[PDB]
């Protein structure tokens, strides 16, 4: 998606077809996260695995659906709710996130570790 | 021959340069010794009375004096505030947060917008630091060591950009009580070294104020250091001929000798630039013995920095250059009309501390498990005494009447000192009514 100002080059849609590759664009935020929101709820994974999620990525990810008003938040887990708190851990009920650089700290032992190293 | 001779010469004598409160001449005559004479030291642990503790400091006790001196800060600017929870400096948050730190620079120069770094309590933050963006606020004022409560952003955990600078809150004034309302008024004199010229050791400044202390008869008379000046030029290179301590014993004998008449009670308060005195901060008071029983009910010493009620009003005396260390090294947001003076004053009344700059000046030995004890405000002083090297002003800061009659001697010319009347007005009304009634700043 473009954020607000930029915009798409010319015919990305069409380059996109042309290369088969599973890229659908939106025009705008909260289209992405009503197509991830769905997605989520159409496959409905039982462990979602992902890099920085407790410390960033999860937090932005709630704060960009509040913000953008976008429908059916509870999708992102398995119980429906109304309400967001502001109760990071609750948020996604239902689901087991896997958080690699935890797992990692916990396990092997590294100068750093990001996801270069 | 030479020596002396610009002071004795001036023009000057009897000027007054400064007036405050109600108008008044100069026929400022007092009671002396008569009445009732009420003076007290109070606050912590009574201003230190021993010669010391230690001249040997462990890394650990001055880490835990600071951690102790943010975290109190900061749950009272909490509690006064109503903050439902600080957030750790190094934890990124979308959302705006409120963050309790330290102001600090990032490197051993002066302190800049562009280098203000804030450092997180123990409790909180574990000690952390991260730089401080400023292009945001609207109204600061900021100086190293400062115990603050900012609101900002801080999104990727390593950068806040402040929105909001919270008002620091003083403490309470003291509370009179019904037998501190019956006393009379009385007048106190106070001046500041040094008391000779800087190329003279015959001390006529000392006296020219020793005849003027005779003459006034005031109530009270408080002089600050240093009685012998350790940058001067014939102390430094040693030239003298006498010991330190005896030049010294000299100087008080001829000065309490001098006033003997007058029936004046005399505080004595030192500084770090006396020789023969230990030049730590707190200072002990100053060693004397040869005393006789008359004169130990008319003379007092008092460490310094001091909380010293006259007459159930509280004065905070303190000889070191705070004014000049601290207006040095502040960033303002507003400089076309505003006065420095005031402001760095409301910095220190609300910081609760009587050196509240850290680091100090490079020249400046502070012994911090001591500075914890004996160098803090017990409460909101009714009348503030502090000297410095600056122009001298009286104002009335947040209730308070910060007085700075200069250096009796700048230089080779001469100075002034200040008097003051004190007398406590009918308790009920609005609250704060200042005893301290007239002011004055007159050249000697």
């Amino acid at each position: 998606s473009k954020p607000k100002d930029c915009i798409f080059p010319y015919a990305f849609k069409e380059v996109i077809e042309k290369k088969n590759v599973k890229v659908e664009v939106a025009a705008t935020e909260r289209t992405l996260l009503g197509f991830f929101l769905a997605k989520v709820h159409k496959i409905d994974p039982d462990i979602i695995v992902g890099h920085n999620i407790y410390g960033f990525e999860l937090e932005v990810l709630l704060q960009r659906i509040n913000v953008c008003k976008a429908p059916h938040w509870s999708k992102i887990g398995r119980l429906k709710r109304s309400n967001m708190p502001k109760g990071e851990r609750n948020a996604t009920c239902g689901r087991m996130i896997c958080d690699v650089e935890i797992s990692a700290k916990e396990l092997i032992r590294c100068k750093s570790y990001h996801l270069s190293e | 021959a030479t020596p002396s001779q610009k002071y004795n010469s001036r023009s000057n004598r009897g000027e007054v340069v400064t007036s405050f409160g109600l108008a008044q001449g100069v026929s400022w005559s007092g009671r002396g010794g008569a009445g009732n004479i009420s003076l007290k030291v109070l606050g912590c642990p009574e201003a230190l009375t021993g010669s010391y503790k230690s001249m040997f400091q462990k890394l650990p006790d001055i880490r835990e004096v600071l951690t102790c001196k943010i975290e109190e800060l900061g749950s009272e600017l909490k509690e006064h505030y109503k903050i439902e929870a600080f957030t750790p400096l190094l934890a990124p948050a979308q959302e705006p947060v409120t963050l309790l730190g330290q102001i600090g620079c990032d490197s051993n120069g002066k302190l800049n917008n562009k280098s203000v770094i804030l450092e997180g309590d123990r409790e909180h933050s574990s000690g952390a630091q991260i730089p401080v963006d400023l292009s945001e606020l609207k109204e600061y004022s900021l100086f190293p060591g400062q115990v603050v409560i900012m609101e900002g952003i801080n999104t990727t955990g390593r950068k806040l950009v402040a929105t909001k600078l919270y008002e620091g809150v003083p403490l309470p004034f003291y509370q009179p009580t019904e037998e501190d309302a019956d006393f009379e008024q009385s007048m106190v004199l106070v001046a500041c070294g040094p008391y000779t010229t800087s190329d003279s050791i015959t001390y006529d400044p000392l006296l020219d104020l020793i005849a003027v202390i005779n003459h006034d008869r005031p109530d009270v008379c408080i002089l600050f250091g240093p009685f012998l000046d350790a940058k001067h030029e014939q102390v430094e290179n040693c030239l003298l001929t006498s010991p330190f301590e005896d030049i010294f014993k000299q100087c008080l004998r001829t000065i309490i000798e001098g006033t003997r008449s007058s029936g004046s009670h005399l505080v004595f308060v030192p500084s770090l630039r006396d020789v023969h005195h230990e030049p730590v901060y707190p200072q002990p008071p100053f060693s004397y013995s040869d005393l006789s029983r008359e004169d130990k009910k008319q003379v007092q010493f008092v460490s310094e920095p001091c909380s010293l009620s006259i007459n159930g009003v509280i004065f905070g005396l303190t000889s070191t250059d705070l004014l000049f260390h601290l207006g040095a090294e502040e960033i303002s947001s507003s400089s076309g009309t505003s006065d420095r003076f005031s402001r760095i004053l409301k910095h220190i009344l609300t910081q609760r501390s009587y050196y509240p700059l850290y680091p100090p000046q490079e020249d400046m030995a502070i012994d911090y498990e001591s500075f914890y004890v004996y160098a803090q405000l017990p409460v909101t002083p009714d009348v503030l005494i502090i000297p410095s090297e600056l122009r001298y002003f009286v104002k009335d800061v947040l209730g308070c009447v910060c007085v700075n009659p200069g250096r009796l001697t700048k230089g080779q010319v001469g100075g002034t000192f200040a008097r003051l009347y004190l007398r406590r007005p009918a308790a009920d009304g609005a609250e704060r009514q200042s005893p301290c009634i007239a002011v004055q700043v007159v050249r000697i």
